[PDB]
RNA sequence: CGUAAAGCGCACGCAGGCGGUUUGUUAAGUCAGAUGUGAAAUCCCCGGGCUCAACCUGGGAACUGCAUCUGAUACUGGCAAGCUUGAGUCUCGUAGAGGGGGGUAGAAUUCCAGGUGUAGCGGUGAAAUGCGUAGAGAUCUGGAGGAAUACCGGUGGCGAAGGCGGCCCCCUGGACGAAGACUGACGCUCAGGUGCGAAAGCGUGGGGAGCAAACAGGAUUAGAUACCCUGGUAGUCCACGCCGUAAACGAUGUCGACUUGGAGGUUGUGCCCUUGAGGCGUGGCUUCCGGAGCUAACGCGUUAAGUCGACCGCCUGGGGAGUA
RNA sequence: GCAUUC
């Protein structure tokens, strides 16, 4: 609901002018959002995700600032969604099956980790091999098991995973973003004015979303 | 200086349709409004309003189907360097019909369906798709 | 370029009263007057051409203006060149 | 028509083209109908006849035009009365290398006279020509004369363009702001025409410190009619007149309307005002980066090369040739 | 410092 935050947006100097509609004051130099304005279109993304959580739909995470990056985990991990909290490969849609191979080295990977093979002497197979599976955990981790494309798109800034949204929109994939002032609207399908950094409003908004897949799951 | 008031509505329509703008405003004119009046009957324009008595003022709700604008092409025909006089038989069609040319006749301002179906010809004023 | 003090006796001479100074007559008159006194400006300072590009925008405005008049009125046309003494 | 061929160097302007808004009136343009005419053939459409066809032939349409008559009055034009937003006048202020004339100051270069003083100075990649024991260069004092105005100085300002920098006075043009009053379409553009127009150049008469085509010498080089060096005339300066050309460039004609933004500079102005080398608005000019859109691309992008309108200029393969 | 040509 309409509670504490979110309102602060980016200063007037990197402000984006498609979004006048969704500004409500320039107070102290520092654009507020129009808060009343944002809660039917949240409300609307939210229920728009709970039809598509019915549909047994897969919603991906997008999240790459630090600020988020710990956040978006912990929404994949109260639900049983897919996220990148991390760089945002360029074609991880658009060739998925180009990675698709990097997600099996994961697979051989993580079962010579759990299964003890690589328990060699060689430090070549203990470290060198082996240092490189954070590399694509941290990389890959959150989209092992999607096993395809996605059904819908939530990203937490429109403007600095824009490469996020160009694939999703040649995909034709809907798209829900959080857009702050300075961001790029008519990329994505149901757009949530607001803030993209302040905590307490990331942690609001993948907690929001986590709950109606839940529920829309069932 | 400003010679085409007919040519500068035009444009502001066109510009604002492409702006996204709602509405439109400009100096207003009785020629305007038999423009402004005709245009609306079709839908190409929600509505038209005019506000003051001795600074008339003519403003245009401009309306979008599908986020696009309605008005896909608007163009001035006659114009004071060359002006266009149509008979009856001569009356142009834009997009074979499905477009509409603003004919003024000694009846009035009307499309040049209206026109052909009275049987007179005039002035045509713009093309509009 | 004039004096207030001369151009007020202009618009007092020439327009309806102190307070028309938009009258065709007083335009005219406020030109002329203006006209008449760069005349030994421009006797000895022969070579100022920058100056002379002004004058002459006068020149032009005030036959403009004598044009309208003439073609609105002219009645009071001739009797504001008589008053004036140019149009030779 | 920014860079491929193409925006006059820039202005003022007659003829011409075009023109804001309201009412009445005219019915010229325009539109409708009718009449006369638009020869026949040909083309055209439906038929007929040569065995079919070509060909011939009946009727119709067509001949897009012109003239007259009868009507319509939206638009353009004519006429009459209006209106204030275009344009213009007035009042009060502001900034500025805007222009013309006069005066004056300081620093510096060169030259002239004199003192001190002694063997070098000057110059180059190196060197020499050159200057100097007839006392140079250096250094100090006085004097003469010409030219340009360090710092300020800034993709800062002004002007139509060219262009315009010390200070002061005289004459003078334009621009902009604040409200208020006044005239009431008096406007825009412009062939021909006319005016202005860097530098170089030409004519007459002055002036001439520095700089410097030509020219001379010394070098460099295979040669060096050059680049470098030492000298140096016209010219550069002033008055008047002529020349009218520049990559005279934003390689982008002028005027008006419309169309997301961001950061500065410059020059007015309103307002909150005690919590000032403050806060929020509103004009003019100007620099940079960028959105839609546009463009062959580069790029342009509210100061358009975007979306429109009025008028003018100009282009039509390269060379020959902007030449005969 | 100078230093051409195919
Ligand atoms: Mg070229
Ligand atoms: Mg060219
Ligand atoms: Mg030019
Ligand atoms: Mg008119
Ligand atoms: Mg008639
Ligand atoms: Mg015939
Ligand atoms: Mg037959
Ligand atoms: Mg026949
Ligand atoms: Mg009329
Ligand atoms: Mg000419
Ligand atoms: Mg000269
Ligand atoms: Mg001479
Ligand atoms: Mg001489
Ligand atoms: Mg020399
Ligand atoms: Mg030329
Ligand atoms: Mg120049
Ligand atoms: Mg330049
Ligand atoms: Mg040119
Ligand atoms: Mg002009
Ligand atoms: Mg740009
Ligand atoms: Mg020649
Ligand atoms: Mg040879």
């Amino acid at each position: 609901m309409l509670k504490a935050g979110v309102h602060f947006g980016h200063q007037t100097r990197y402000w984006n002018p498609k979004m006048k509609p969704f500004i409500f004051g320039a107070r102290n130099k520092v654009h507020i959002i129009n808060l009343e304005k944002t809660v039917p279109m949240f409300n609307e993304a939210l229920a728009e995700l709970n039809k598509i959580a019915s549909r047994k739909g897969k919603i991906l995470f997008v999240g790459t600032k630090r600020a988020a990056s710990e956040a978006v985990k912990d929404a994949a991990l109260s639900c049983d969604q897919f996220f990148v909290n991390h760089r945002w490969l360029g074609g991880m849609l658009t060739n998925w099956k180009t990675v698709r191979q990097s997600i099996k080295r994961l697979k051989d990977l993580e079962t010579q980790s759990q299964d003890g093979t690589f328990d060699k002497l060689t430090k070549k197979e203990a470290l060198m091999r082996t240092r490189e599976l954070e590399k694509l955990e941290n990389s890959l981790g959150g989209i092992k098991d999607m096993g395809g494309l996605p059904d819908a798109l939530f990203v937490i800034d429109a403007d600095h995973e824009h490469i996020a949204i160009k694939e999703a929109n040649n995909l034709g994939i809907p798209v829900f973003a959080i857009v702050d002032t300075n961001s790029d609207p008519d990329g994505v399908d149901f757009v949530i004015p607001g803030n993209d950094d302040a905590i307490r409003a990331v942690t609001l908004y993948l907690g929001a979303v986590a709950a109606t897949v839940r529920e829309g799951r069932s | 200086s400003m010679q085409d008031p007919i040519a500068d509505m035009l444009t502001r329509i066109r510009n604002g349709q492409a702006a996204n703008k709602a509405a439109v405003t400009m100096p207003s004119s009785k020629l305007k409004v038999a423009i402004a009046n005709v245009l609306k009957e079709e839908g190409f324009i929600e509505d038209f309003k005019v506000e003051g008595d001795t600074k008339p003022e003519l403003e245009l709700t401009l309306k979008y189907f599908q986020g696009k604008a309605v008005v896909e092409s608007i163009q001035r025909v006659s114009r004071p360097g060359l002006r266009i006089y149509k008979r009856k038989d001569e009356l142009p069609k834009v997009m074979a019909g499905l477009g509409i040319a603003v004919v003024s006749t000694s009846k009035g301002v009307m499309t040049d369906r209206a026109a052909r179906q009275a049987g007179l010809g005039g002035e045509i004023i713009c093309y509009v798709a | 370029s004039l004096s207030t003090e001369a151009t007020a006796k202009i618009v007092s001479e020439f327009g309806r009263d102190a307070n028309d100074t938009g009258s065709t007559e007083v335009q005219v008159a406020l030109l002329t007057a203006q006209i008449n006194h760069l005349q030994g400006h421009f006797a000895e300072h022969k070579k100022d051409h920058h100056s002379r590009r002004g004058l002459l925008r006068m020149v032009s405005q005030r036959r403009k203006l004598l044009d309208y008049l003439k073609r609105k009125d002219v009645a009071r046309y001739t009797q504001l060149i008589e008053r004036l003494g140019l149009r030779r």
